[PDB]
């Protein structure tokens, strides 16, 4: 599960 | 009378130094050493939220570099091959969302930052900066963090429904139950 860029 | 401080009055007084990937400079200055200064700052051991975790070996300052996410930058549309490829090699694929159209691949070149686990009340986020036209993926610390604490950060998966939903064993109080 690519880790997501929302996260930032 | 002797005073063991009259040859001192004049002398540097000295005191600890302070760590550049922890002090109030521009992000270049802070990300020259943060390579070698990571390698001394975070372990991989054993986690009980899931198998393996990245560990503090020595306090990390409120606000400071943690550690890249490190790994090849390639393309939004280029993962998806790359994940097929690697499940046909039996390898496990690390992959971390720059933005939408990039990427950072760290299943081949990657390093410890692949083992953090997801927690719903971190200590740890993440930005992405550019350096000398490269971007890059750094990791910092929410708050300070002493040797032998989990360092975690916060998934945000956007939220399934079901079954779909992923259990969390991250054990906070304030817990979502669910990965998603
Ligand atoms: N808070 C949590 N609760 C349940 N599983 C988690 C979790 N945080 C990370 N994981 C697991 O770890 C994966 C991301 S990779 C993190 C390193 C992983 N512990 C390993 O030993 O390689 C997630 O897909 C999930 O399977
Ligand atoms: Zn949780």
């Amino acid at each position: 599960r690519t880790k997501q860029t929302a996260r930032y | 009378e002797y005073n063991p401080n009259d040859e001192e009055e004049e002398e540097v007084q000295l005191k600890s130094a302070r760590r550049a990937t922890s002090m109030d400079l521009p992000m270049p200055m802070r990300f020259r050493h943060l390579k070698k200064t990571s390698k001394e700052a975070v372990g991989v051991y054993r986690s009980p939220i899931h198998g393996r975790g990245l560990f503090c070996k020595r306090n990390i300052d409120a606000g400071e570099m943690v550690i890249e996410y490190a790994g090849n930058v390639i393309r939004s549309i280029q993962t998806d091959k790359r994940e097929k490829y690697y499940d046909s090699k039996g390898i496990g694929c690390y992959m971390f969302r720059i933005d939408d159209s990039e990427v950072v691949d760290a299943t081949m070149h990657g390093n410890a930052a692949r083992f953090i686990n997801h927690s719903c009340e971190p200590n740890c986020y993440s930005r992405v900066i550019n350096i000398d036209g490269q971007k890059h993926i750094v990791i910092f610390a929410m708050r300070k963090i002493y040797r032998g604490e989990e360092l975690t950060y916060d998934y945000k998966f956007p939220i399934e429904d079901a079954s779909n939903k992923l259990p969390c064993n991250c054990g906070a109080k304030k817990c979502r139950k669910f990965l998603n």
